[PDB]
């Protein structure tokens, strides 16, 4: 009912806090020359179509991608309002919207969700990944307060605290686009409630540079792709 | 005024022909018709506010009699915190 | 919300100082109607459109507004139809569609004719962009049509078949001949689908790049 | 209104224990925010908690955030309702000049800003701002540094000298013996060597977690860096070496 | 009077704009736009798209691309358009993109028409500024060049308008910013 | 003003939602098949009396001339979103791209007017999850459920209401990947046959498929370019004799 | 900047081509489908600003790009929207079914009537030169080499030939899995 506690703390944001704190895991890694964003899914469902194009990872315009951990009902809410600021900033400026612009964007509508009392809070943590030239390859976070964090590697939903020992060990500055795959596949294996990570549990996707000057592509990767990560990098579930 | 004749018109067509109705019932059934519709609409309309959502609401569309015809309205369509206090008073 | 009037203004002062306005594509030519035996044919020399399957109409005035008034109360026909559960009535979609054309007073300048079979029977009408309607068992619609009235009363009678229907509705077309050009027709027959008919008559310097 | 005095046992009215007290725990809560007046600048001060391992350091937002080319503001409590709170000040200055001819004024800048936090505490269940603010800089065609504070209840209120969150009575009691209402900072300098060492007693490890903003007449915004405030507790830290060898037994 | 000229060179953007208020908006600290037309509207647009920019460099604490700010500039007079009867107004903006090292210039017509120019005018102006900048003009042009051809260009002006105009206030940008330098 | 419903409980969970897929649980159930080269969707009908002419309330309902939806819950709940999604099929988007949407963006419409009813004051969200099925050129054949959460997936199989753990058991035990849709009509007909109330046979059964096009269901001919309804609601003579291949 | 100008388009065995003025091209793309607008600049200019976000938000929102004849549609139907202050431009999509193969050319009054001639397409003012033109030059079922030769001969010869000096051309060649874009300059 957006009413403070005596301390001065909202308890329908720790409410919202602790329903993401269940809602499966996601890394984020921040290379030298590219975004790898990772997403762990529960699949508990044989019925449930694997390889439908989206669930966790997500494309707000051609540079910008994000990872959900929480309600998908509320992310595809605050996605769709991204994706229309996204364009309507391209729109306007003849330009590519900047990460940070974005990002914070989505932390004012989250934000205004948590103050009137006639409104439920989203139950929604994002890891943004992007590229412009204002800054160059961006790694953000953003949790159901409206709150937003710069990070070099991040996780959000379940499992954070184990994940955030594990990247921060790791973690160098100076590393690769394909170390940064190593690293989150390896992450997430170490992490994972799941007996061993396979393709169709594993959402993956990159924002690299390519071979051409003027490129950055967003990849993100269809099963067979993954498949491909997974047997390259020794977590190979292979024949 | 250089001004397209239809304008004020269609600008207001929605209210008036609501209007227009609300007057019909009044006369045909007396004054309680206009004032249970009136007071539904209420119930519906101050009952349903949610900043990121704009597209009508389907109760609304069941009570004006707009369940099944669309308009080039409905197919031509046209800050959270200023909803807030817009729907509050400043 | 709608058709907006944003560059009007705008538009009012291009042609004042001399830029050509667009021409918008008109369909000027003869449209008819035949209420035949056990049914309906309507005819046209891209310009017969349909409300439902049962329900069709020929277009005259601007192209754009005789597709977009018949695509849009075709929508809320389909709609209503799934509503209601039954068959759409001919009589509602011309209330519908002289319903709309009042609405916008005639700046929608769609001059229609209108036919169809329905539970109740076979009905032809024809709407003006004013919203003011005609019935009767013969009808046409632009240019030609003096013409092609003279040559629908000089042969109709009841119980005409299928084949004198179309006969008839083809030389009140040909009367209205001496875009456009050849006929389509549509005949709708009370329990039978409505059949449709098409036609029924070194050098310079290079470079380059490659793009995606 | 409250603690040990109590008529007939007591009961309680419509009063004290409300939305805007626990508003004002959100906001003790937040890290501390200090400003210091000069002779001729203010200092803005904040405490970053100490960024953690994975943190991005060349993206993350200064603490200290500019509303326009000559007002600077700084807060404790909520971030995110602090951005929500610059964001309708920024546009009210900048509507402000549109509409005036005339950049916003520093006392226009406050009671708008602790007005609209009022508005949010008045009534509607919409909760009031778990935000305190700093806002500071100068009037145009004016020398004179000035420097408030807001509250979330929409109290007001201009300091020489102030600071707000977790440990600011420690910071108050430093600022109480150290600023001479007299005879204040005479030089940037020395107000940046104040706010260090004001800063300095309440921050969590050294030069990492203190940042500062100087502003100045005609616009003369400037963030210190890493390296100019390294520079500044260095200096500081040499002096308490000379003072302790300076012991004469 | 009104006169609008423009001579971008190698390393500047120079924007000469009628002595009278300047017309011309500092909207960055390397933007310029000039402005000419109905006194009215022209100048309460440039103050309206001036607020706008830099309520955007306030809330990034950055700079806007010379493209960004002209797209933003047309998209504005388009929308203002949309209920209006057209106004008379030309929008000549200067910048230097500082993340690719070229001074640019625009064009931006009453209708909405941007188009990215070496050179440009407006206002009461024919043929005689085009045929002499055509002749004269060079990509690689230097600022002292630069100055040498709008002093041509305002001398031709002058020749075939005796009337008194009071000369006129010339404005570079460059890697340094704003200058407003003096010319008669 | 202390005004929301669906508010969060301590646990992390919406509460009102849940109880809202309790009236879901108690609907007669529903079942959705995909195959290679078609769609089926089922379900039974409850009659208030025997004296009721279940001609009149259809559960199978028609949202496009390529799209299906079915539903266990309240039909009431069910009748007025059926009419909102068809509303929504013509006015955002064959009114602009003069063809019909796909199958994942009106679940999406749908999944949006049900999220909207849980984030609300004055308003109870939804007692009815829907199952859409369809078919688009780029997609191809298409099955999805949707909740009073205003969540929605994709499924190779569902079923939904009280036999719905039973069906979804038999569903993974007979579904592989090369079904066609006369497969699937036998699966989905053993399937409600399990879970059925009442009486099996044509009457009580509602079935609809999305499959090949049907030139016939068009009324019209003379436009190749119109292929003819996918969507096809099986007759109570075609049930029956199913009912015989039984 | 300049008003006006002439588009032109042509059908192929697999293939479509684009002409139009140089001397700020008038042909824009959204993927594998391209827009040819001639007019009013600012409404040319507006209507790719428009069509590229609608079309951004199809690809977002769809999961893969606007065929040709989608795009038609939605092309009319936004223009369409503007009824009583319309655009003042000819439009001319083109495009290669990408799960048929089949080429596309369509053309539009300001308000969005559909022309879908199965030969050639021509826009903007004194179209009729070159209608004879291009009538003249047209054959079925070309290779891409001789659809090429065929549109530049028929801009070439229509051409101002007093001002062939202030001329240039570009002609989008579009293949199915390629599109090859040639300037051309006398």
């Amino acid at each position: 009912t957006t009413i403070f506690s005596p301390e001065g703390r909202l308890y329908q944001v720790e409410y919202a806090l602790e329903s993401i704190s269940h809602a499966g895991t996601a890394i984020g890694i921040m290379a030298s020359d590219g975004i790898v964003l990772a997403a762990e899914r529960k699949v508990t469902s044989t019925l449930l179509e694997q390889d439908t194009s989206t669930e966790k990872l997500y494309k707000l315009n051609d540079k910008i991608a994000v990872a959900v951990a929480g309600l998908t009902a509320d992310a595809e809410i605050l996605i769709n309002t991204a994706r229309i600021h996204a364009q309507n900033y391209l729109k306007t400026y003849n330009e590519d919207i900047p990460v940070e612009i974005l990002v914070r964007r989505l932390s004012d509508i989250k934000q205004g969700y948590t103050q009137h009392g006639g409104l439920r809070p989203f139950g929604v943590s994002f890891i943004y990944a992007g590229y412009d030239d204002r800054y160059g390859y961006q790694l953000y976070t953003s949790n159901p307060s409206g709150n937003y964090t710069g990070w070099k590697a991040i996780s959000v939903g379940a499992n954070t605290s184990a994940a955030q020992t594990l990247l921060q060990m790791d973690y160098k500055d100076d590393m690769k686009v394909d170390d940064a795959i190593e690293l989150a596949l390896k992450t997430l294996s170490k992490t994972t409630d799941s007996s061993a990570l396979t393709y169709d549990r594993l959402e993956f996707a990159t924002i690299r540079k390519g071979a051409n000057d003027g490129e950055v592509y967003q990849k993100i990767f269809k099963p067979q792709e993954i498949k491909d990560i997974l047997v390259k990098t020794g977590i190979t579930k292979k024949d | 005024n250089d001004r397209h004749p239809l304008e004020s018109t269609l600008k207001n067509w929605e209210t008036t022909q609501r209007q227009r109705q609300m007057e019909q019932y009044r006369q045909i059934f007396g004054i309680a018709e206009p004032m249970k519709r009136t007071m539904e609409m209420e119930i519906v309309n101050r009952t349903d506010f949610n900043p990121l959502s704009t597209n009508g609401s389907i109760h609304r569309d069941i009570l004006l009699n707009k369940e099944c015809s669309i308009d080039w309205e409905d197919v031509y369509p046209g800050d959270v915190h200023s909803k807030i206090e817009k729907q509050l008073g400043i | 919300a709608g058709l907006s009037f944003d560059n009007y203004q705008r538009n009012n002062f291009l042609a004042e100082n001399s830029h050509t306005q667009p021409k918008a594509t008109s369909t000027g030519t003869t449209i008819v109607g035949v209420k035949f035996n056990n049914g309906v044919v309507i005819a046209a020399d891209a310009k017969l459109h349909r409300i439902s399957p049962k329900i069709w109409c020929a277009g005259a005035g601007t192209a754009a507004d005789t597709e977009a008034v018949t695509q849009l109360i075709g929508s809320n026909i389909e709609l209503h139809s799934l509503y209601t559960s039954r068959e759409p009535r001919v009589v509602s979609a011309l209330q519908m569609l002289k319903q709309h054309l009042f609405k916008y007073q005639g700046h929608i300048g769609a001059y229609l004719i209108v036919a169809g079979v329905d539970p109740t029977g076979s009905h032809l009408f024809s709407i003006h962009a004013h919203g003011s309607t005609d019935v009767g068992y013969y009808l046409s619609l632009g240019s030609g049509s003096l013409a092609a009235m003279a040559v629908l009363e000089s042969h109709w009678k009841q119980d005409l078949t299928k084949e004198e229907a179309i006969k008839l509705a083809s030389d009140a077309i040909q009367a209205g001949i001496w875009s456009g050009s050849n006929v389509d027709v549509c005949v709708m027959e009370i329990g039978k689908d409505a059949e449709y008919l098409r036609n029924y008559l070194t050098t310079a310097v290079l470079k380059e790049s490659i793009v995606n | 209104m409250s603690g040990y005095d109590r008529a007939l046992s007591i009961f309680s009215p419509d009063g004290h224990i409300f939305q805007v007290e626990y508003a004002l725990e959100a906001v003790k809560r937040g890290t501390c925010a200090v400003g210091v007046k000069g002779k001729n600048c203010v200092v803005l001060g904040c405490e970053r908690r100490s960024t953690l391992k994975l943190q991005d350091t060349r993206i993350t937002p200064s603490k200290v955030s500019k509303i326009d080319s000559h007002v600077v503001l700084s807060f404790s409590g909520l971030n995110a309702d602090s951005r929500i709170l610059i964001e309708k000040a920024r546009v009210e200055a900048q509507s402000h000049r549109l509409t005036l001819e005339d950049p916003v004024t520093v006392e226009y800048l406050t009671r708008y800003v602790a007005g609209v936090q009022q508005r949010y505490t008045q009534s509607g269940g919409v909760r009031p701002f778990g935000v305190s603010t700093l806002i500071a800089g100068f009037d145009p065609r004016d020398d004179e540094p000035k420097l408030y504070q807001t509250e979330p209840s929409g109290i007001y209120s201009s300091w020489s000298a102030q600071t707000i969150g977790r440990n600011s009575k420690t910071v108050r009691e430093f600022l109480e013996k150290n600023y001479d209402r007299k005879e204040p900072p005479a030089t940037v300098e020395e107000c940046v060597k104040l706010t260090v060492r004001s800063l300095l007693e309440v921050v969590q490890t050294g030069a990492k977690n203190i940042e500062i903003t100087v502003v100045k007449p005609d616009s003369d915004i400037v963030a210190l860096s890493s390296e100019e405030i390294n520079q500044y507790v260095t200096q500081i830290e040499q002096e308490k070496q000379e003072q302790q060898e300076q012991d004469k037994k | 009077m009104d006169i609008i000229l423009g001579i971008r060179v190698q390393d500047s953007v120079i924007l000469a704009s009628s002595k009278a208020d300047d017309k011309t908006r500092q909207l960055s600290p390397h933007t310029l736009m000039s402005f000419a037309g109905e006194a009215g509207d022209t100048v309460q647009f440039a103050e309206y798209i001036q607020a706008n920019i830099q309520l955007y460099s306030i809330r990034e604490d950055y700079e806007l691309s010379p493209q960004a700010v002209s797209s933003f500039v047309r998209q504005e007079l388009a929308k203002s358009i949309r209920s209006r009867r057209p106004y008379q107004v030309n929008v000549l903006i200067g910048g230097y993109d500082k993340k690719k090292n070229k001074p640019e210039l625009y064009q931006i017509d009453y209708l909405g028409t941007k188009v990215e120019l070496p050179y440009g005018a407006h206002g009461y102006s024919g043929f005689y500024t085009f045929s002499l900048l055509d002749h004269h003009y060079r990509p690689d042009m230097t600022t002292e060049e630069g100055l040498d051809l709008l002093k041509l260009c305002v001398q031709e002006l002058e020749k075939r308008m005796p009337m008194d105009f009071k000369g006129v206030i010339v404005k570079i940008v460059d890697k340094d910013g704003i200058r407003q330098v003096d010319d008669f | 003003y202390s005004f929301s419903l669906t508010t969060f409980s301590p646990s992390g969970k919406l509460g009102q939602i849940d109880y809202a897929l309790t009236a879901v649980k108690q609907g007669v159930t529903s079942l959705g098949i995909k195959a290679t080269n078609g769609v089926v969707i089922a379900t039974e009908k409850k009659s208030s009396s025997p004296l009721a002419m279940s001609e009149t309330l259809s559960k199978v309902s028609l949202l496009t001339p390529d799209i299906g939806a079915v539903y266990s819950g309240m039909g009431p709940d069910y009748r007025v979103l059926v009419d909102k999604s068809r509303k929504v099929a013509h006015t955002s988007y064959k009114r602009i791209y003069g063809e019909y949407p796909p199958t994942k963006l009106l679940v999406s419409e749908v999944a949006k007017i049900m999220q909207e009813a849980t984030q609300s004051g004055g308003v109870r969200p939804f007692g009815v999850s829907l199952l859409i099925a369809g078919h688009d050129e780029f997609n191809g054949f298409s099955l999805y459920q949707v909740d009073p959460s205003g969540s929605y997936f994709p499924w190779k199989a569902t079923a939904i209401g009280k036999g719905s753990v039973a069906a979804k058991t038999f569903l993974e035990k007979r579904w592989n990947d090369e079904l066609e849709l006369e497969d699937a009509i036998h699966i989905a007909l053993l399937t409600l046959k399990e879970s059925v109330e009442g009486e099996f046979n044509g009457d009580t059964i509602e079935l609809a498929i999305i499959g090949d096009e049907n030139p016939d269901l068009l009324g019209y001919t003379g436009i190749p370019t119109d292929k003819g309804p996918r969507f096809r609601k099986l007759t109570s003579q075609e049930i029956n004799d199913r009912l015989e291949a039984l | 900047s300049i008003n006006g100008g002439i588009v032109v388009a042509m059908t192929g065995k697999d293939c479509v081509a684009i002409a139009c003025d140089l001397r700020f091209e008038k042909i824009f793309h959204y993927g594998h489908v391209f827009l040819g607008i001639t007019g009013l600049a600012t409404d040319v200019t507006t209507l790719n600003e428009m069509f590229r976000y609608k079309t951004n938000l199809y690809k977002l929102k769809e999961e893969r790009a606007i065929e040709p004849e989608t795009f038609t549609q939605l092309v009319s139907s936004s223009l369409y929207e503007r009824r009583f202050g319309p655009y003042f431009v000819g439009p001319v999509v083109a495009g290669i079914n990408s799960k048929s193969g089949k080429p596309f050319i369509a053309g539009f009054d300001l308000i969005g009537c559909i022309d879908e001639a199965k030969d050639f397409i021509v826009s903007g003012t004194a179209s009729d030169q070159l209608f004879g033109m291009c009538e003249s030059l047209y054959e079925p079922n070309l290779e891409p080499e001789d659809l090429f030769e065929t549109i530049s001969q028929a801009l070439l010869n229509a051409a101002d030939r007093d001002a062939l000096s202030g001329w240039g051309a570009v002609v989008y060649i579009i293949k199915k899995d390629e599109v090859v874009k040639r300037y051309l300059k006398m």
